[PDB]
């Protein structure tokens, strides 16, 4: 049932971050005297905002939405690194490591390609 | 022969003709109506409706 590379390859299948079933609504116990790690994590994006340059100083400076036409090449994914429990039992993510960075380019109306470096690095 | 402001006048009694020379007019008229639709497009700058309308433009 768990898919393969032959499965996967072509379909678009392998820009996308994993999923839980509906009945994963549990917790995961901190133990406050263990270390923690992440062993995957992936981020896949399903929208881009930019934001507009109005002319005025003034004006509503609104988040726009844009097409994306570098295709399914947009997910980072396989990020590791320490989940440190910290004094007052927060949890601290410090990246270490993976895919952590994609060039995305999106258009706005107009047809501005907008290029960015789609990252979460350190 | 015919002076120059009257070349047209040999369609007077040729409805097909005229009809030919109607359809190159409406040909052109259209022709005019998609160029220009065309180079307002290549020249609009759609970006500010309230201070750079297509009336300023
Ligand atoms: C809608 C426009 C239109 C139509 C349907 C007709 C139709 C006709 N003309 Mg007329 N004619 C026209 C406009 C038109 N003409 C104009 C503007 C002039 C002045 C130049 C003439 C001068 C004229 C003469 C002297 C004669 C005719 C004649 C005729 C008949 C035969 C075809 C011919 O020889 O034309 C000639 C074709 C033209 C003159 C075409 C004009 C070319 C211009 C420059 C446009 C060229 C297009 C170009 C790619 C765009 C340049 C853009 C620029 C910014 C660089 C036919 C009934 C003949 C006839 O039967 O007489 C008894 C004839 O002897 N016409
Ligand atoms: C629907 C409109 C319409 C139509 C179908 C006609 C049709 C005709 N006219 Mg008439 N006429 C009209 C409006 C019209 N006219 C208007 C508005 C005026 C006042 C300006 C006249 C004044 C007039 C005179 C004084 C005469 C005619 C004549 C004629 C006949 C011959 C035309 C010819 O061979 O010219 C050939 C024309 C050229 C070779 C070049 C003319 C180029 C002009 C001056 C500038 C360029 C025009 C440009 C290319 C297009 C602009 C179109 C515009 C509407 C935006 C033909 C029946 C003649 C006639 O009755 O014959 C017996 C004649 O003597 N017309
Ligand atoms: C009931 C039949 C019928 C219909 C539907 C029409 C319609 C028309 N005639 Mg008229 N006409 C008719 C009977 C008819 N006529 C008869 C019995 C005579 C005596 C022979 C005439 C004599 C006549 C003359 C002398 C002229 C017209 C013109 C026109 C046209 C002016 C509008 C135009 O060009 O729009 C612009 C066009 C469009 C937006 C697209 C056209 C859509 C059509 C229907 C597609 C044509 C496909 C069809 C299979 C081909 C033949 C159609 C024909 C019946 C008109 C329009 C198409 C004028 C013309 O031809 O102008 C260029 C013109 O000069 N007619
Ligand atoms: C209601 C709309 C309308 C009407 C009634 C007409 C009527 C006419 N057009 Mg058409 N035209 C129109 C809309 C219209 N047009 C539109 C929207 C376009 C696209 C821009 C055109 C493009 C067009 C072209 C390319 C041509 C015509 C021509 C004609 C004339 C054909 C009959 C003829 O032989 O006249 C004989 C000519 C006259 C009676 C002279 C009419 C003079 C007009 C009214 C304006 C005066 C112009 C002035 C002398 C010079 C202007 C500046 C110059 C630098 C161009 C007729 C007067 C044709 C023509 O004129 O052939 C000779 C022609 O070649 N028209
Ligand atoms: C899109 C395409 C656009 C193309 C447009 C083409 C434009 C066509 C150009 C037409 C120009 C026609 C001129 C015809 C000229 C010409 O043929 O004239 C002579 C002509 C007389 O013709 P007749 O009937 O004698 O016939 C002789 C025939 O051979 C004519 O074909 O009369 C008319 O044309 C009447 C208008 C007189 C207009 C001319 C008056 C001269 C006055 C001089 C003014 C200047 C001095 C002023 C100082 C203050
Ligand atoms: C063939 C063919 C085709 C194509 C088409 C085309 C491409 C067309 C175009 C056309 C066009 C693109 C046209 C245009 C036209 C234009 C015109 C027609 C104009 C005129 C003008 C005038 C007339 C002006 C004058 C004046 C001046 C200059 C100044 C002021 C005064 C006045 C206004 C008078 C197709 C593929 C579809 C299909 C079938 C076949
Ligand atoms: C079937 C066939 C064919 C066909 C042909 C055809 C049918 C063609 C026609 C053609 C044509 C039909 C052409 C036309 C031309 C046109 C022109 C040349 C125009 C011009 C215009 C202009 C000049 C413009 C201007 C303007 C305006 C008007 C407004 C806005 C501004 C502007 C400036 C843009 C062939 C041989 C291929 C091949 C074989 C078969």
């Amino acid at each position: 049932q768990t898919l393969t590379y032959d499965d996967i390859v072509g379909t678009g299948l392998a820009n996308k971050c994993p999923t839980l079933d509906d009945t994963a609504r549990g917790a995961y116990p901190i133990d406050s005297s263990q270390t923690y790690r992440i062993a995957r994590l992936c981020l896949q994006p399903t929208t881009f905002l930019v934001k507009e340059e109005p002319k005025n100083k003034r004006q509503e400076a609104e988040f726009v939405p844009t097409k994306l036409v570098t295709r399914e090449t947009t997910s980072l994914d396989q990020i590791q690194g320490e989940l440190k429990v910290n004094s007052d039992g927060s949890l601290t993510f410090v990246e270490e490591d993976g895919i952590d960075f994609q060039p995305v380019t999106v258009q706005m109306a107009g047809g501005e390609r907008i290029p960015l470096l789609f990252t979460v690095k350190n | 022969g015919l002076p120059w402001y009257r070349v047209h006048t040999v369609l007077i009694n040729d409805p097909g003709r005229l009809i030919a020379a109607h359809l190159m007019h409406t040909a052109l008229v259209a022709g005019w109506a998609g160029s220009m639709a065309l180079y307002e497009l290549a020249t609009f700058d759609p970006s500010d409706p309230v201070l750079n309308p297509m009336w300023r433009q």
